[PDB]
């Protein structure tokens, strides 16, 4: 999981 | 927004609409390519395809549950870019790029097309 | 193989279901959660969650166009749960991460459970 | 495009  | 996102998400969906192609499950058209019979699902197709985004948007030929091809559209050449559309993997070989490119043109992939034109001019 | 590949190719595919579900085009179940009805692409359900990939692989369930869910699914965790499978986007906050991983757990989404119980430790 |  990431920040987009 | 303030989402997360998952990275492999849709590479996953990808790989799991092909094993429900591979398994014939809840495919719901056949695509008739000289005497070839591919089936798939609708939904990829349009989704990858400026034709069959046209085709089955129609509303009388949205219900058809058969397509049939150009008769100068190649079954091997047809059969590479499904493939492509369920995997993003294109088998590109010296004697099948003719083929997919006029396939591809056809079916409106503008990114196969371009990838094409990119290797014949190298050669 | 000796295939190429397109980074972008299966996001792009995604994108495009999205886009298909925003317009209604090609949807053929609707999910009923409590009062609320969700439209989608069985295909697309199956690919991302557990439970829906055993439904429409049972040769009764396969063919229904209306599934009703468990009277304890909140459809505001289901909303966000379907965004997620059309987008790779989830939209996790303070206030819904609970009815989220509870909807995760039962949809059978892997993925997304496991990221409700690392920001649940953390708080 | 890439070699996968
Ligand atoms: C253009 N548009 C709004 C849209 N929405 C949904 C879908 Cl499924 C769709 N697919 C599609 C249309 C055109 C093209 C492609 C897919 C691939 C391409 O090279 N051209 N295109
Ligand atoms: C497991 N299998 C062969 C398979 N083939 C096709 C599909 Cl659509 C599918 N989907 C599915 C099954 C289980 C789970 C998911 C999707 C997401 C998850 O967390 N568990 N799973
Ligand atoms: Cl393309
Ligand atoms: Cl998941």
């Amino acid at each position: 999981w990431v920040i987009p | 927004d303030s989402c997360i996102q998952f990275t492999r998400h849709a590479s996953d969906v990808l790989l799991n609409l092909n094993r429900l192609r591979s398994r014939d499950i809840l495919t719901d058209v056949v695509i008739v390519v000289s005497r070839e019979q591919f089936r798939a699902h609708k939904t990829v197709l349009m989704a990858c395809s400026g034709l069959f985004y046209s085709i089955f948007t129609d509303q009388l030929k949205c219900n058809l549950s058969v397509i049939n091809l150009d008769p100068e559209i190649n079954p091997e050449g047809f059969c590479i870019l499904l493939d492509f559309m369920y995997t993003s993997r294109l088998n590109l070989r010296e004697g099948n790029i003719m083929a997919v490119m006029a396939t591809a043109m056809y079916l409106q992939m503008e990114h196969v097309v371009d990838t094409c034109r990119k290797f014949i001019k190298a050669s």
